C-alpha cells in the first residue's frame, strides 16, 4: 500500500526485512496472500521480485488529502499545457 | 514396411526435435543429445541439416 | 475441493499425511480400493495444481526454487513442466543454461499495447464513473445545505 | 583556440568514456600538472566525480542509445500528424 | 436469493417523452422556479425500462416547506385507465421530475408511485441544460442497509445508466426537425476529435472538482462518503505506470505501423487524384 502503483515490483528481499522472514517463507506467504483473493500479481525468482497487480482503495487522510490536491493541481496544469498546445496550433490549420 | 520405417524414424526424429527446441531461444546441444540421449555430434549434424532443409 | 478449487499451492506433506489415514480408508468402502498408482498419480494433480498457481503467480521462477517449491528435483520439477508445455497445458520457456522458467508468452507489440489500451479505457470509464459520482454528491450535499 | 581545444576534448571524453585515468585525462587534455587538471576540473565541469584516482563522466541517462526519448511527446507528435490531416478532410 | 425484484440495467428515453416533459414546464413553469413533475409510461423489458409515453401531471411544491408536494392520484388513475385504453401495450414505468438536482421529497414520492409498480424508476430531465451531455439521469430506490447500526434502513436511490434512441418515426421527425441544423456530412474524424476533446474538457475539471473538495475537506467544511472517496482512490490505484520502456517501444512499434498505413492510403489517394487531374486536363483541352 505504501509503494504506488508505477513500482509494484518489489525485491524478495525487502519484503523479508520488512518481516524478518524467510525466502522461501516469505514466498509462500505471497503465494498464500495471492490464492485467497487477497492479491492479484505476479513473482519473479530471477531477481526475485513480486510484480504484484494487487492494489486496495480505503483508509487515507487529510495529509494523502493534501497531496491529491498537489497530484490534481499537477495534471490540471498537464491538461492545460496540452489545451494550450492544441489551441495554438489550431489557428494555422482551421483557417484554411 | 520396412523400406519405409526408416523414413518414418527419421521423420519422428524430425518432429520431437521441434517439440524439443520450442522451449528455448537459445540452447546448448549435449543438452538436446541428453534430453534425446543420442550423441552429439549426431544431434548436430542432423539439426544443421534441418537448418539447411 | 475448496483446497483444489481455491488458488492455494498445497504443499504434498501437509495435504498427503493427514489424508494417507482417509485414503486408505476407502480400501474397505464399496468400490475396491482406490489404486496403488493413485497415490502416486494424486501426487500429480497438486504437481498440476500448484503448478497452474505458481504460472499465475509466478512468471520467471527459478527451477531450483521450482525444484523447492515442487517438493522435488531439478531433472522432475523440469520434466513435469516440459510435459506441460508439451501437453500444452502451460506456455514456457526453460533456459537449462540459465535454469530459468518463464512461463509469459512472448507478447508482441500489439498484445503489450492491447492490454495498455484496455487498461486505459477502464482509467477513462474508471475517472468517468468518478465523473458523475462526484457532481450527485455536490447535488445531494447542496440540496441539504438548503434547510 | 587552445583553450577551446580543450574544452572540445573534455567534452568528447565525457560522451566517450563512462571513467578515465586522472594520468589519461591529463595526457589528453595536455596539463603540465596535476594540480592544473584538478583546478580545471573543479571551474570548468564540475559535473565530474574524481573518485579512486579516475575521472567519472556522468553520461546522461538515456542519450547515445536509440529509441530512448518520450512516449507520450512522440505519441502526440502522431496526433498533430493525424488531427491536423484529416480535420481538412 | 432476497432480491427477486428484476434489478433495472438501463433505461432508454424517446424524443416524444422529452418534448412533452419541456412542453409541461413551459406550460406550467415558464415564469417561475417551480418544478413540473409527471408520470413516465412504456414497457420494461429484460431490465430495459422503454420509456414511451408521459403525460403533464400538474405539480406544486411550497416554496417555503420543500416538505410539502401538491400531487394527487385522481388524475393519475383516471389517465392510467384512459391511456392504457387507448394503447393497451404501454403500462406506467416511472414518474420524471423537471429540475437540474433532486430534493428529499423525491423519495416520498417514489414511495406513492411504487404503489402502483414495483420497480419505478426516477427520470431527473434538465429543461435548460448547460452542460454538454444527455439532459436526463435515470435512478431507482434501493433499501441500503448501512453497516451503522443507530440508522433504520434508509431508501437510496441508485442511478442506473440513460440512453437516447428514436423510433424509425421518432427519428423522422427528429431529422425534418434538425435539418435546418445537423450534420451529416461530417468526415467520422471530425466528430470523434471533438467528442475525445469535450471528454479530455470533461475529466480535466473532474481531477480539479475533486481537488477543490479535497481542499474543502482540509478546511474541515465538507467530509466525504466512504464509497465515493473509495472509488477516486481506486482510479489513482489503476494509474499505470505511463513510463514503462518496453511498453515505450510498443507504442513506437504500433505507431510505425499504423503510419505506414496511412502512408499506404496517401500514396493511393496520390494515384487516383493525379490520374483524374490527367483526365480532367485531357476533357479541357477537347
Amino acid at each position: 500500500f505504501n509503494r504506488p502503483a508505477e513500482d509494484r515490483t518489489i525485491p524478495l528481499k525487502v519484503i523479508a526485512e520488512r518481516t524478518r522472514l524467510s525466502i522461501e517463507d516469505v514466498e509462500y506467504l505471497l503465494m498464500k496472500s495471492l490464492s485467497v483473493h487477497l492479491i492479484e500479481g505476479i513473482i519473479d525468482q530471477m531477481e526475485g521480485t513480486v510484480h504484484v497487480s494487487w492494489v486496495q482503495p480505503r483508509v487515507l487522510g487529510i495529509p494523502q488529502i493534501t497531496s491529491l490536491r498537489d497530484r490534481l493541481d499537477s495534471w490540471l496544469g498537464k491538461v492545460n499545457t496540452a489545451l494550450l498546445s492544441v489551441e495554438a496550433e489550431t489557428p494555422d490549420l482551421v483557417a484554411s | 514396411i520396412h523400406r519405409h520405417l526408416s523414413s518414418l524414424y527419421d521423420t519422428l526424429l524430425e518432429q520431437n526435435l521441434c517439440r524439443l527446441i520450442e522451449p528455448f531461444s537459445k540452447v546448448e546441444i549435449s543438452h538436446i543429445a541428453e534430453l534425446i540421449e543420442l550423441p552429439v555430434d549426431h544431434v548436430e549434424r542432423k539439426l544443421s541439416q534441418m537448418i539447411l532443409d | 475441493l475448496k483446497q483444489l478449487v481455491t488458488m492455494e499451492v498445497i504443499l504434498w506433506t501437509v495435504l498427503w499425511n493427514e489424508f494417507e489415514s482417509e485414503f486408505d480408508n476407502e480400501k474397505n468402502l464399496l468400490g475396491g480400493p482406490l489404486g496403488e498408482k493413485a497415490g502416486e498419480d494424486l501426487k500429480q494433480r497438486v504437481i498440476e495444481h500448484n503448478i497452474l498457481v505458481i504460472s499465475k503467480y509466478y512468471s520467471r521462477i527459478t527451477l531450483k526454487r521450482l525444484s523447492d517449491l515442487l517438493c522435488l528435483s531439478l531433472q522432475e520439477a523440469e520434466k513435469h513442466l516440459s510435459d506441460m508445455v508439451v501437453s500444452k497445458a502451460l506456455i514456457a520457456k526453460i533456459d537449462r543454461p540459465m535454469g530459468i522458467v518463464c512461463f509469459q508468452v512472448v507478447k508482441d507489440s500489439n498484445d503489450i499495447l492491447n492490454s495498455w489500451s484496455m487498461n486505459l479505457e477502464k482509467l477513462l470509464d474508471l475517472v468517468e464513473k468518478s465523473c458523475h459520482q462526484i457532481h450527485k454528491e455536490t447535488m445531494v450535499h447542496k440540496a441539504s445545505l438548503e434547510v | 583556440l587552445a583553450k577551446t581545444v580543450r574544452d572540445e576534448i573534455a567534452g568528447c571524453s565525457e560522451k566517450a568514456y563512462d571513467t578515465l585515468s586522472v594520468n589519461d585525462a591529463r595526457q589528453l587534455l595536455l596539463f603540465s600538472s596535476d594540480k592544473d587538471l584538478l583546478e580545471y576540473i573543479k571551474e570548468e565541469h564540475p559535473e565530474w566525480e574524481i573518485k579512486d584516482g579516475c575521472v567519472v563522466f556522468q553520461k546522461s541517462k538515456d542519450s547515445a542509445t536509440c529509441k530512448e526519448i518520450p512516449s507520450l511527446l512522440l505519441i502526440n507528435q502522431t496526433l498533430s500528424y493525424a488531427r491536423e490531416l484529416e480535420r481538412i478532410v | 436469493q432476497i432480491f427477486s425484484s428484476k434489478s433495472i440495467e438501463k433505461v432508454v428515453v424517446h424524443p416524444l417523452v422529452l418534448l412533452s416533459i419541456v412542453d409541461h414546464y413551459n406550460r406550467v413553469a415558464r415564469d417561475t422556479k417551480k418544478r413540473v413533475i409527471g408520470v413516465l409510461l412504456g414497457s420494461t423489458f429484460k431490465g430495459t425500462v422503454d420509456v414511451t409515453n408521459s403525460y403533464a401531471v400538474p405539480f406544486e411544491e411550497d416554496d417555503k416547506d420543500s416538505s410539502i408536494w401538491f400531487l394527487d392520484h385522481n388524475y393519475h388513475e383516471s389517465m392510467f385507465s384512459m391511456f392504457r385504453r387507448i394503447n393497451a401495450k404501454e403500462h406506467v414505468v416511472g414518474w420524471y421530475s423537471t429540475g437540474p438536482k433532486l430534493r428529499e421529497n423525491d423519495l416520498d414520492v417514489h414511495r406513492l408511485f411504487s404503489d402502483y409498480v414495483p420497480n419505478p424508476v426516477l427520470v431527473i430531465i434538465d429543461v435548460q441544460p448547460e452542460e454538454l451531455g444527455i439532459p436526463t439521469k435515470a435512478y431507482y430506490a434501493v433499501e441500503e442497509v448501512k453497516e451503522n447500526a443507530t440508522q433504520k434502513s434508509q431508501k437510496v436511490f441508485v442511478h442506473v445508466p440513460s440512453e437516447i434512441a428514436a423510433h424509425e418515426v421518432e427519428e423522422i421527425g427528429v431529422e425534418h426537425l434538425l435539418r435546418d441544423v445537423k450534420d451529416t456530412t461530417i468526415s467520422t474524424l471530425a466528430t470523434e476529435v471533438t467528442g475525445k476533446l469535450g471528454a479530455l474538457k470533461g475529466l480535466d475539471a473532474r481531477l480539479r472538482e475533486i481537488r477543490s473538495y479535497l481542499e474543502l475537506v482540509i478546511q474541515e467544511k465538507l467530509p466525504l462518503n466512504h464509497e465515493i472517496l473509495y472509488h477516486l482512490q481506486d482510479v489513482f490505484n489503476l494509474l499505470p505506470n505511463l513510463s514503462v520502456l518496453e511498453l515505450v517501444k510498443a507504442f513506437a512499434v504500433k505507431t510505425n505501423d499504423m503510419m505506414l498505413v496511412i502512408y499506404l492510403s496517401s500514396l493511393i489517394r496520390s494515384v487516383i487524384a493525379l490520374h483524374n487531374l490527367i483526365n480532367n486536363k485531357m476533357l479541357n483541352k477537347e
